[PDB]
């Protein structure tokens, strides 16, 4: 359906974490217990959810699930 | 999607088990076992091309020692210098051997002549020899008929006290071989199983799912054996007992992967979430083509050993091939139905947990940062060239047998007695329109030998003028029997007996055959038997042509293999770089199971390998590495679409465990053929196992998805995706 959705699928199915688990408060080193190769593969994931690549040094912007549904909503074009 | 052939087999799944089931049967009551086949269709070892066949062809029909390229040395052994009793019981022996014209086509006795005894007799005195010519070429079933005949007369003719009989030669060897390598095959195939059923109950943890797998695996290898045997009967095939062994241990290991991917995917689909009819035409989709395209490499890789020119391997490619084809429908056929079938009674769900957070976490670290991993294992798998500079090949198939066999029981008695030359003699034969009688000629004969006996490595020269092979006559009662038999009958050749020191058949010795050669030419060069033809032939001639067919021979053998195996991957995958990384990062890892298990053997068990273990060992490998690869890449394939570098790391996570399991299943299965009495059947196993432990541990976890990744979608071209 909409972007947040399915970035939301992709980061459920990345962590293992149920749909009604994830939040967007939620961070996903302490709170879902997300491993450093969890995000690089999760970055890496919506690199081709959406055609836009991620330099590493952007990839230190993606801290919580709130921060990566509002910056993905900007960088989706 | 359900696929017209999964709904037939799904439909029909009962009738096809009890159908493949009741032709196994039907086989192995109508047909006999394949080793007695082997037994009876066996192939002669040398090609008949050989210019060491033709040259024993000509001197055996020239000097009439029979039309065979078999000989056989019969050796006395006594616990005292031999008396006259010994001389008694052999001619006693020799007379029963001439009697036996069926097999015994000569006799070359000289101990029973007194001035030429001296020349066979052991220094020591305690021992003697003669020669013998059989019928039939060398592993032949006449071959084996007339060495087992000999054997019988040899042993149950009453010996005299202190003194024992052995029977010996290339063609005693050769049956010995084959007899010893069909009488392991019933042990290889025992410790194969049970290693396996070990194994595989500590991967799927419940006693029934092993039990179904390996009732498959056993009705694949039935079939093929059957089909194999079928065939053999009828004539159409020869076969060797590398080609049974071979086939043997490949229908099983190659079934027993076949069984673990289709039950590794349909536990996939069902810890997935699907249901019964979904999680198997899931499994359909996705592994039915993984298992013909492995069959397919194995098949026409195997197959392509048709066209290598030894017969220890030109005899490979059709049984195997044949083998293949058979175990792979068995496979497609029996597997998906036995697996729905069992499905209905849930016997083929997971019981432990498919676990895949390891394997996706391997393919983060890999598809992030791909070309310094693809270096780091590049550097793994090169450094394996490092034993080839010391890489030795043996040609001594003596050696590779157990020391009980009774060819090998008979050579201790030469070594105990005689120089280890002694009884791998070398013949060297001249022949002119001239008659050699002339005295003259004969003068041209000694500086022939002469020269000969001045080549590296030879210490005598058995001959007309010399009968006791040392420095030293034509009208002499006694030198009339050695006209008898070291001249032809018409006088137009003569042959000269040649004897090494150290052993003729090392690649050292092997070697003077081209200074025999030009020092024979040397010696009538400028004289008037220039024209005179001259032949070699004996084990020193006979390994010479060997070792320089045996490259040629692997070589196109490999090359053959390797483009065959891209075709099927460019067929089964239609993409053109894909299908080129499949085999090539196997290719490249090839130096790292031929160091592994040189290092192995060559280096630490200090066993050099028999000639025939690269060659047999090569052409597996590149196929079932191939046949991972392509398993690895057929899932990218299928995965595709979430994402070019995700897809590489989701499949990674499904195919991680699958793959490992059945390359483990695999290189034991091969691995375990070292119980072989035949060591060279070790040695290939070893190989392979080594090999295949590497490339699945290696090649096909890091190099293939590293290369994937850094190709993005170039690694598919032509094929258009985003
Ligand atoms: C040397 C051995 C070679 C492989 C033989 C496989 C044996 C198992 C028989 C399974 C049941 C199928 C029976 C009929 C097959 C005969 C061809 C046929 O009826 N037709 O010609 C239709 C074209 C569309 C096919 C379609 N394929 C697609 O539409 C595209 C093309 O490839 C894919 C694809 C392939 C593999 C995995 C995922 C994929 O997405 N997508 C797809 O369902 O598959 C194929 C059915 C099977 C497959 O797996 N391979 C195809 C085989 C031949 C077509 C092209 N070709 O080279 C393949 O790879």
């Amino acid at each position: 359906s909409t972007i947040e959705e399915r970035v939301k699928k992709i980061i459920g199915e990345q962590l293992g974490v149920k749909q009604e688990e994830v939040t967007n408060n939620a961070s996903f080193v302490e709170d879902l217990g997300a491993d450093s190769l969890d995000t690089v593969e999760l970055v890496m994931a919506l690199e081709e959810e959406f055609d836009t690549e991620i330099p590493d040094e952007e990839a230190e912007k993606i801290t919580t699930v709130q921060a990566a549904i509002d910056y993905i909503n900007g960088h989706q074009a | 999607e359900k696929p017209f052939i999964a709904r037939m087999i799904h439909a029909f799944a009962v009738p096809i088990i009890l159908g493949w089931l009741a032709v196994c049967v039907v086989v192995t009551v109508f047909v006999p076992s394949l080793e007695a086949v082997g037994q009876e269709r066996s192939v002669s070892l040398s090609p008949k091309d050989a210019p060491s066949f033709e040259a024993m062809g000509r001197i055996g029909m020239v000097f009439k020692e029979g039309d065979s390229d078999s000989f056989a040395m019969v050796i006395i052994e006594g616990n005292q210098p031999l008396g006259d009793a010994a001389h008694k019981y052999y001619d006693g022996l020799v007379a029963q051997l001439r009697a036996d014209k069926k097999h015994v086509q000569s006799v070359q006795d000289l101990w029973g002549d007194p001035l030429t005894a001296a020349g066979v007799q052991s220094n020591d005195g305690k021992a003697a020899y003669v020669q013998l010519s059989l019928a039939g070429n060398q592993g032949t079933p006449l071959a084996n008929e007339s060495v087992e005949a000999v054997r019988s007369i040899v042993e149950s003719t009453p010996a005299p006290p202190g003194i024992k009989a052995y029977v010996t030669g290339p063609s005693a060897l050769a049956a010995d071989m084959h007899h010893s390598g069909d009488r392991s095959m019933a042990r290889i195939t025992m410790v194969t199983v049970a290693v396996i059923f070990i194994m595989l109950l500590l991967v799927y943890r419940s006693i029934i799912t092993v039990v179904l797998l390996l009732i498959t695996v056993g009705v694949e290898l039935t079939a093929a054996r059957g089909v194999v045997a079928v065939l053999g009967h009828s004539g159409a095939i020869g076969l060797t007992t590398f080609a049974v062994s071979l086939l043997t241990s490949l229908a099983i290991a190659a079934g027993t992967d076949y069984g673990i991917f289709i039950i590794g995917r349909y536990q996939e689909a069902r810890q997935a979430g699907e249901d019964k009819e979904a999680a198997y035409y899931t499994m359909y989709r996705g592994t039915a083509h993984v298992i013909l395209g492995s069959g397919l490499t194995i098949a026409g890789a195997t197959f392509c050993l048709s066209f290598a020119r030894m017969p220890y391997f030109q005899t490979l490619g059709i049984p195997c091939a044949v083998g293949m084809l058979v175990a792979v429908a068995v496979a497609l056929t029996l597997g998906p139905a036995v697996l729905h079938v069992g499905s209905r009674f849930g016997l083929f769900d997971p019981k432990r947990l498919l676990k895949v957070r390891g394997w996706r976490r391997v393919g983060t670290v890999v598809v992030r940062w791909p070309l310094p991993v693809l270096v780091a294992t590049c550097a793994i798998a090169l450094v394996g060239l490092l034993a080839l500079p010391g890489y030795k090949t043996s040609y001594n198939d003596r050696d590779y047998l157990p020391d009980f066999i009774p060819a090998n029981q008979g050579y201790a008695a030469a070594d105990r007695h005689f120089s280890q030359a002694r009884m791998k003699p070398e013949i060297l034969m001249i022949e002119s329109d001239h008659d050699m009688r002339n005295p003259a000629d004969f003068l041209v004969l000694d500086k022939l030998a002469k020269g000969i006996f001045r080549v590296p490595g030879i210490s005598r020269v058995q001959a007309i003028t010399r009968p006791e092979g040392t420095t030293m006559v034509f009208k002499n009662k006694d030198f009339q029997r050695a006209m008898k038999s070291f001249l032809s009958s018409d006088g137009h050749a003569a042959r000269f007996i040649i004897l090494h020191r150290g052993d003729p058949q090392s690649p050292e010795g092997i070697k003077s055959i081209d200074a025999i050669r030009t020092a024979a030419e040397e010696s009538l060069k400028g004289t008037p038997l220039e024209d005179a033809k001259i032949y070699l032939a004996g084990t020193a001639a006979v390994f010479h042509d060997i070792s320089e067919g045996a490259q040629w021979d692997l070589l196109i053998a490999a090359i053959s293999s390797l483009c065959l195996i891209f075709i099927i991957m460019l067929i089964i995958t239609r993409a053109f770089i894909a299908a080129a990384v499949i085999v090539g990062t196997v290719a490249l890892s090839l130096g790292a199971s031929f160091g592994l298990s040189v290092l192995l053997w060559q280096h630490i068990l200090a066993i050099h390998l028999h000639w025939l273990v690269l060659a047999m060992s090569v052409i597996v490998l590149l196929a079932v590495g191939s046949d991972y690869n392509l398993l690895l890449v057929s899932r990218f394939k299928q995965e595709i679409g979430a994402g070019l570098k995700t897809g590489i790391i989701r499949s990674m996570g499904g195919t991680g465990k699958v793959v490992t399991n059945a390359g483990l299943v695999f290189a034991v299965t091969m691995a375990s053929m070292a119980v072989s009495d035949l060591r060279v059947i070790g040695q290939v196993g070893t190989t392979i196992g080594l090999g295949l432990l590497f490339d699945t541990l290696i090649v096909r976890s890091f190099m293939t998805p590293s290369i994937a990744a850094l190709l993005g979608r170039w690694f598919w071209w032509p094929l258009r995706v985003r």
